[PDB]
């Protein structure tokens, strides 16, 4: 069996104490990230899962297991894909952390319990986000189904098709799953190879790639002598590598506090590249790998790199403080538990303003009808035209209100 | 079981020092074990104890200082007396007494280790260091600084010997924070590493490094210390980052 990669992103949607990272479990088998210095950066984890087929019935067709024992036929599993999961937590206070999974996202995988109440906003914020960020294939789950009654499931699954008309997904499928007992996981796994396929991605475009998670590799025990560089968790939407480049981290730095600022982006050679579970040349675009560097060990320890673009040597975009955006607005307001209608936007307030994965604070300067000038406090890179959410405040926490573009 | 004499001989000779336990007083008046000579019971009379409340300066625990007068030579019966014994010598004699003391504690070791008779261990002591140098503190010491009296007899246990030396024979705490941006560090902490290390230096997490100083006169550990983080401060200037002492 060959040692590939990551092809395709897949990521998946649901909300606290509902079940995602158990489902996860279900699903692969290697423990999630979460659940102080490693994987502790960002609110996304780290999984895998296995896609190989048996064809030589109904339903039943991929497995997790490498060796086909369990439905009937002996022989060996035949090489389809290997995916890269990454479960982006549904809580209120924390969903920066899931803009930035959303903007490598090309799969999405939407979980609603039956048990709870069957309108939830904070699902349908999700959904929206998931319209916004150019996603169409939408594969919505049923979580807790073996602790509800025989019509009520049924009659919640009427309640789900009826909500899902308008919206941009059109023919999303519809799987019950079971995420404490293990069931009909193939069901959902044969789905994953039907709806979604893999976009033509080539080696003629320049390389990008976004940072999410950081990792210090230090253990306790053993001596400061054998030491391991600085590993920066790094997904990939274009761009292939190979071991030997020069890498930089585009914002900026501060390295010393009198005396203006002049210094460089941050210059790193890699050293290892970290994908699956062994180290491997090449790195294809669709995954997420720690990129170990010779950047420090201290740097890659918590909140630092949440969300930074990097570049390779040879390449030039541009960093922005006043940006020129494009936006949209909706309605009525989506997140709040009740629904508030969507006011003007008045110049001179905070806003939280999300450009692909950087997670920045806003001032409005001057509003005509769709274009807007915006003032921000931390720096932040712009290359193409990308994906932007919007979310303002206006009782306590953010909430959501429409899409950007920048005009450049 | 403790026992055996302390100097050379089980009986007392004329005219020499003897320090006493008193267990129990007021019937004859003092008949009790030694501290100098042996276990075996030695007496005073009410007359020859006091020099100058007579009842209450002595009583149950407390040591006094007396010089041997009859001695009968048998089985075991010393006399003794506190009146006749000057304040010039009295320093003298609670020296020896702590210096016998001493040689009995290190004839201690021994016994509870190879489950082996203490007097016949004490004999073995005796005759290289407690006779021809005069004392055998002194003779201890002179082997520890310098081995040359150990030389005289054969060890049937160094294992012992040993655990004796063991027994005859400062860390300092410092913290140094490291908060790099620059392009190569792990290189530069290395480094650091190379000229901080050479005692004792451990990794915990990331930012914090802990090292521990050994000092040989405590006041030493100050020099190395301040050395140790000017090296620091050194290493990190150069290439574009930065490295906190608190």
């Amino acid at each position: 069996i060959i040692n590939r990669q990551a092809t395709i992103n897949i990521g998946t949607i649901g909300h606290v104490a509902h079940g995602k990272s158990t489902v996860v479990r279900a699903i692969s088998g290697v423990q999630t990230v979460r659940f102080l210095e490693r994987n502790i950066t960002i609110k996304l984890g780290y999984a895998n899962a296995k896609i190989y087929k048996c064809q030589e019935s109904f339903k039943s067709d991929k497995e997790i297991s490498p060796k086909c024992q369990r439905p009937g036929c002996p022989g060996r599993y035949k090489l389809v894909r290997h995916v890269s999961f990454v479960d982006c937590p549904g809580h209120d206070i924390l969903m920066s952390t899931m803009l930035s999974g959303a903007a490598v996202m090309d799969a999405a995988l939407l979980l609603i319990a039956g048990n709870e109440s069957c309108p939830q906003p904070q699902t349908s914020e999700h959904l929206a986000a998931i319209e916004i960020m150019k996603l169409k294939h939408v594969i919505i789950l049923q979580n807790k189904v073996d602790l509800m009654r025989e019509e009520s499931a049924l009659e919640h699954q009427k309640s789900i098709l009826k909500f899902i008309r308008g919206t941009i997904a059109d023919g999303a499928p519809i799987v019950p799953i079971s995420a404490q007992l293990k069931y009909n996981i193939d069901a959902v796994n044969e789905f994953i190879v039907k709806t979604i396929p893999v976009p033509p991605r080539d080696f003629m475009i320049s390389p990008r790639l976004i940072v999410i998670r950081s990792f210090d590799v230090n253990k306790p025990g053993a001596e400061i002598e054998d030491l391991k560089g600085g590993v920066a968790g790094g997904s990939i939407l274009n761009g292939v590598f190979k071991l030997g480049d020069e890498i930089e981290i585009r914002p900026g730095i501060v390295t010393k506090d009198k005396g203006k600022i002049q210094c460089k982006p941050i210059f790193s050679n890699i050293v290892s590249l970290f994908a699956e579970q062994n180290d491997l040349k090449f790195a294809v675009p669709g995954g997420l790998i720690g990129v170990g560097t010779k950047v420090d060990p201290t740097l890659c320890r918590a909140d630092r790199l949440v969300g930074q673009v990097v570049g390779a040597k040879g390449h030039l975009p541009n960093i922005y403080t006043d940006i020129e955006i494009n936006y949209f607005l909706l309605r009525r307001l989506l997140g709040v538990k009740k629904q508030a209608k969507v006011r003007k936007l008045e110049p001179n307030e905070v806003l939280m303003v999300n450009i692909g994965s950087t997670a920045t604070g806003a001032r409005v300067v001057a509003v005509k009808a769709d274009m807007a000038r915006l003032q921000l406090t931390s720096p932040a890179c712009t290359e193409i035209n990308e994906k932007i959410a919007l979310s303002r405040r206006i009782e306590k926490h953010w909430r959501l209100i429409g899409w950007a573009t920048i005009k450049k | 079981t403790s026992h055996c004499r302390f100097y050379e001989n089980k009986y007392p000779e004329i005219d020499d020092i003897v320090m006493v336990n008193v267990q129990q007083i007021a019937e004859m008046g003092a008949y009790v074990k030694l501290l100098e000579y042996d276990n075996i019971e030695g007496m005073i009379l009410l007359s020859e104890l006091s020099r100058r409340s007579i009842q209450k300066l002595i009583r149950v625990g407390k040591n006094d200082v007396a010089v041997v007068l009859r001695v009968d030579k048998e089985k075991g019966y010393i006399d003794l007396s506190k009146r006749r014994v000057s304040s010039e010598d009295i320093i003298k004699c609670e020296e020896k007494y702590q210096k016998s003391k001493t040689v009995h504690s290190i004839l201690r070791y021994c016994a509870e280790k190879f489950q082996i008779p203490l007097e016949e261990l004490y004999k073995t002591i005796a005759w290289p260091l407690s006779r021809k140098f005069g004392h055998a503190y002194e003779a201890f010491k002179l082997s520890i600084i310098d081995e040359t009296v150990w030389e005289g007899i054969e060890p049937p246990s160094k294992d012992v010997l040993d655990e004796l030396k063991n027994y005859i024979s400062v860390k300092i705490r410092a913290d140094v924070e490291v908060s790099c941006f620059s392009y190569e560090g792990i290189d530069a902490i290395k480094d650091a590493l190379k000229s901080a290390e050479d005692v004792k230096v451990k990794l915990v997490a990331a930012p914090l490094y802990v090292l521990t100083t050994q000092a040989l006169d405590k006041q030493k550990g100050i020099e190395q210390l301040e050395s140790a983080i000017e090296k620091i401060t050194e290493v990190i200037t150069k290439y574009g980052g930065v490295c906190n002492i608190t």
